[PDB]
């Protein structure tokens, strides 16, 4: 890292001089808690037929969505004190913060 | 295995299975496509699997400039010394700049209308075309950069293209920080959580880790609960702009042709300002436009965004609801009655217990968006903790935070304190009437609207090098 | 991980049921702070000629040992309140807790 | 290649550079051998390099039983159903068991006395032969295991080999935890740091991360300052055991032949009990037996342990002194004056600034062992924080902690509360007079010693299966 600089680098490298990759692009996320995987280190819960999580069957994500998230659109409540721009800035900002790559 | 065309569960696919009596997908042999996130250390039997952030975690407008050097270079106009970002060479929006097109091998935007042949846009982030409303925000910010570079060149004749680009990028980055912390986050967190997690800024602390936490990538998806089922477009009198003033969201995803051929970004920005967001309620969590018909036009089957969120938290090895509550110093309900008290809703607690068996296993997004919203906020205690904790780290751990001593002069900071999203819209569009501040609360035309002439533009005089 | 268990596994696996590799052998150490490497991710300070650490030259480990640690053996001070068994238990205990492998 | 026979700085080596005018290594282009610790994710350009713990972090006597299944199985006597650990088939120590020999390809123990031909010992941990005093402790616990299994067999005739092994192993692990937390840690930390970092145990907490922290591997090396330059051996009456009662440490490293051919473990254990540890003082940090001549008989030149610790902290990417002070909530000295106040020694503070330039760069081991010792402790505030913090996590995050409900019965816990190291010595050696508790404080014969016959044996009645 340069002793002195004038602007941000494009990758975010060197923002933190003691640990120059912190906040830089293409680096592993930090974890605030130990990860929880089916096998302890790699497989997602729900991966292996019949393997429970912490004593209970893993619920299909689509089943949880169907039973708890789904609602009749005619009940929609417009937020009287938020604009749709409130939603939009959130997505835009999220796209300033993180993108988690996947294989093609 | 091709995760897009196959339902076989083998690396790197983790297709979501279909339950009996599904309201849409009657064939249980089908599935909702899902590719596991790339692991930081492929094929290891030593490391505990973690995922990768391809972007800079800092609030530095990297969605405009790019987070890698080859891209940041390609987004710039290198034909001259004006320090501008490249604009569309084929199209303009009523004489104004559009984003350049990208060159994708399997362009999804082309699939949203075969006849129009309008590809996805090229931006600092790969998702700029995902919905026209997002595209309009990327386009708005591209224009503001070029406008600032142009004004800076007038004030400082000796500044070369690189100096102009960097000073404009620096102002735009400060603008995204100011709009986010001054206007946006207080309305997400509410006053109590805002004071707790984001106390008054002091200065740069190099011992504050600024990285995005893996949980935040899922928790910040709380915004999926604010999504309306339509894209609203309004004319100059904020009245429905025919022919289609209310397009179903399942027909706007990756629909870059709508920006180019259906009136540009002004109708879209006016619709964003004059239409209410959707309110998150406990039995009105997320709309079927994203739950049943996500990306319907650009692939074999419509996806379920809420379901993908939960499959993603499992892919990412994220702890359950109670582990996150504990992390946040919040009580952890063990019984359906305790969960009912925490949620102030026994009916939802019972739905959750029927699904998960225990609050320990509730997926973080589901548990987070299930909590009652904090007063004057749009998230509950858990998400407030995860989101507020993340943004304090991005602020305090950024050597280039706009208020950090040395980044801007006192007069430049005084000048930047006058910026606003409504003013930026005024400076870069044909829109002459915009929302009163706070733009994220104002939503009713004409009650909440003012003329652009009453909003003072950013004064760049303290940027004069003289 | 089994539902019930009377004894520890040999590897330490399954002691923590939600994250079964915690404390288990042949796993990465947990870090209490972000790492500090010359290039940000792998090279140790002192690797590349002329690369300073936070504005100052990297002190040779052998130079610090010679100038600060070295002392005349006849000056050794016996601890009137600790046995050499206190030293030895420390090493024995250390060998219950950590071994950082290296290539041969 | 070889990091032991060359000074080329290339993977996997990170040779220690030699300063001008070194009092020992006169040729400045040469070096001290050093292999980089294995990375958790080899050859990656994404992950921040980290190192691996080959052992179980728990205080579970894995240095006796092994931390990998094939090894744990090979350490056991599988010729019968007695649940014993295997013992040496070639030699015995006055009728008592010795550790079996290992089968290494480049056995360092064979180099210490070429004509004796005694290889290194096989134990749960690979370093059991590093010094005969460590070997004696490993040998002591092996005998205690076999003694426990034998007693449990008499008590419970129907218990098979696996049950006997596991029950004895369980008791040995509990003994190591009790001696460590009841007798050892209080004398390391001092009473004040003991109460702060190790408050009364309340319950197993499954949200306490029990992993060893990277910094701990380097911070717990504070013990190198306790090392005496000789191995002391005493006879039946704690008088020097002729002809070599005081062997220089540089001639005992990997000297397994001394245990086998020079009188077994009894003279060594007595020497450890009736000889003072070295005191750490700011101008007497560590002896040349480990600073100039570490492993002199098995390497091309003598190594420097204090220097290796510092090169290791750099290999491991550990933050400097002030970052660890900050992590621990202790003031961070920025000037030579402030450092002089923190160390209560301006002279040492001046010495540290001349070498490092800034207290921000002081290596953790060096700054940690430089601090004045806490009252009735043998570490300063920084090391007390790191060590205390680690051992609380190893206690609270251990499902098999001896006091955790369900591990032992109330009456078994009452029995285990009577165990002590002096009694374990009495039970498995020809020593009939041992130190009074606390064994780590007692160090003078005959003042601090009592007959073994005054110490009641561990009562295993509550292990009888009714
Ligand atoms: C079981 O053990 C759990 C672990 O406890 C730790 O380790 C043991 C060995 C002890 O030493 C113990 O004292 C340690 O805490 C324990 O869970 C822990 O509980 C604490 C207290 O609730 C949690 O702290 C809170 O954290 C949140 C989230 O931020 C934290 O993480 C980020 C990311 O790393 C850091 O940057 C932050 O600094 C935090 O460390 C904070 O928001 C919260 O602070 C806010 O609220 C408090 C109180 O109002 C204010 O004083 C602050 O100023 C803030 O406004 C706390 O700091 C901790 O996250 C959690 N850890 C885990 C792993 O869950 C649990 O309570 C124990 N249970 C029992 C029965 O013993
Ligand atoms: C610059 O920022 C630093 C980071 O600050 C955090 O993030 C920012 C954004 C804020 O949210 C802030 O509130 C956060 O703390 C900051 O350094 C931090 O300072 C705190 C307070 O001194 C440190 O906490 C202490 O930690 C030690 C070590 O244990 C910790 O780590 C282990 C391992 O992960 C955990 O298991 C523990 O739970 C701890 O989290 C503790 O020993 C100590 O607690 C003990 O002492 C206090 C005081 O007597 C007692 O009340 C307790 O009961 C304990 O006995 C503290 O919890 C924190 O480690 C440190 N972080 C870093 C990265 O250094 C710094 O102060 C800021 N500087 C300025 C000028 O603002
Ligand atoms: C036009 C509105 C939005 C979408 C369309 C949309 C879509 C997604 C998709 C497809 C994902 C990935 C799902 C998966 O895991 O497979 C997704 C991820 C994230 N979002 Fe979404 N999103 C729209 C809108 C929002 C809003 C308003 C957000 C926040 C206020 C928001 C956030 C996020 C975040 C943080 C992610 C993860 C990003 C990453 O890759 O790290 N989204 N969204
Ligand atoms: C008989 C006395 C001791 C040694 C001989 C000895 C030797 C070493 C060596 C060679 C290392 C590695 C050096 C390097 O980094 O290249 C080492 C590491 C550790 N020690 Fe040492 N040690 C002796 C004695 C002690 C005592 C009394 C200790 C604790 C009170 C102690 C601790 C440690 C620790 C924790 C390590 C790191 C172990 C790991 O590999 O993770 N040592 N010591
Ligand atoms: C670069 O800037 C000039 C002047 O504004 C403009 O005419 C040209 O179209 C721009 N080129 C690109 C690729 O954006
Ligand atoms: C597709 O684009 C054309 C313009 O090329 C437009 O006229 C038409 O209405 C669009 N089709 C749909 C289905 O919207
Ligand atoms: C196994 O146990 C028996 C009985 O104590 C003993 O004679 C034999 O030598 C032991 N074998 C090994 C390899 O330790
Ligand atoms: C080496 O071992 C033999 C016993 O086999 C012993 O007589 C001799 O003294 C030892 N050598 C040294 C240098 O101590
Ligand atoms: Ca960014
Ligand atoms: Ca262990």
């Amino acid at each position: 890292c340069p002793e002195q600089d004038k602007y941000r680098t494009i990758t975010g490298m060197c923002n933190n001089r003691r640990s120059p990759t912190l906040g830089a692009s293409n680096r592993a996320f930090v974890r605030w808690l130990p990860a929880e995987y089916e096998d302890g280190f790699s497989l997602p819960y729900g991966w292996t037929p019949g393997v429970k999580r912490n004593g209970f069957p893993v619920a299909l994500a689509r089943a949880v969505s169907n039973e708890i998230v789904r609602f009749p659109t005619d009940q929609l409540t417009p937020d009287q004190e938020r604009s749709l721009m409130f939603m939009q800035w959130g997505q835009l900002l999220d796209h300033d913060l993180d993108f988690t790559p996947e294989p093609a | 295995v091709n995760c897009e065309t196959s339902c076989v569960q083998q690396p790197p696919c983790f297709p979501l299975k279909i339950p009996p009596n599904d309201p849409r997908i009657k064939n249980q042999a089908d599935c909702i496509p899902f590719f596991r996130s790339c692991p930081a250390c492929p094929g290891s039997n030593i490391t505990i699997r973690n995922q990768i952030n391809a972007l800079t975690s800092f609030v530095d407008a990297s969605m405009v400039y790019g987070s890698e050097e080859p891209l940041a270079r390609n987004l710039r106009n290198m034909s001259n010394q004006l320090g501008l970002l490249a604009v569309n060479q084929r199209f303009q929006d009523n004489g104004r700049a559009l984003l350049p097109f990208d060159n994708l091998h399997d362009d999804p935007c082309l699939l949203t209308n075969r006849s129009a042949r309008i590809p996805c846009f090229l931006a600092g982030d790969t998702r700029s075309s995902e919905m026209p409303e997002l595209t309009s925000m990327h386009t708005l910010l591209l224009r503001e950069h070029n406008r600032l570079a142009t004004e800076l060149k007038s004030l400082n004749p000796r500044w070369d293209g690189e100096r102009l680009y960097q000073e404009a990028r620096k102002i735009v980055g400060a603008m995204v920080q100011i709009i986010t912390y001054r206007d946006y986050l207080p309305l997400v967190l509410g006053p109590t959580a805002m004071r707790k997690y984001l106390p008054t800024y002091r200065s740069y602390n190099d011992s504050v880790d600024p990285r995005i936490a893996n949980v935040f990538t899922n928790a910040f998806r709380y915004g999926h609960t604010l999504i309306q089922p339509f894209m609203f477009r309004l004319d100059n009198r904020y009245q429905p702009m025919e022919p289609n003033p209310r397009v179903p969201l399942s027909r706007v995803f990756f629909a870059s042709w709508r920006v180019v051929l259906e009136g540009g970004i002004d109708p879209i920005l006016r619709g964003l300002m004059a239409t209410p967001a959707k309110l998150n309620r406990q039995n009105q969590i997320a709309v079927d436009e994203i739950r049943e018909r996500l990306f319907e036009q650009v692939m074999r089957i419509g996806l379920d965004l809420p379901a993908l969120n939960m499959q993603r938290s499992r892919d990412h090895g994220l702890p359950g609801y109670n582990a996150w509550r504990r992390f946040c110093g919040l009580p952890q309900p063990e019984t359906v009655g305790q969960l009912g008290t925490v949620l102030r809703n026994l009916k939802l607690a019972r739905k959750l217990m029927e699904q998960y068996g225990t609050p320990n296993n509730i997926d973080i997004w589901m548990g987070g968006v299930s909590e009652p919203l904090k007063r004057k906020g749009r998230v509950g205690p858990l998400l407030a903790c995860i989101i507020g904790t993340q943004f304090r780290k991005l602020r305090d751990g950024d050597r280039f935070w706009w208020e950090n001593e040395g980044v801007f002069s006192m007069q430049q900071r005084q000048a930047l304190a006058q910026i606003s999203l409504p003013r930026i819209i005024c400076d870069n569009t044909g829109i002459t009437t915009v929302s009163k501040n706070n733009i994220f609360m104002s939503n009713s035309y004409p009650r909440d609207f003012v003329n652009c002439s009453t909003l003072p533009a950013l004064n760049l005089a303290s940027w004069r090098e003289a």
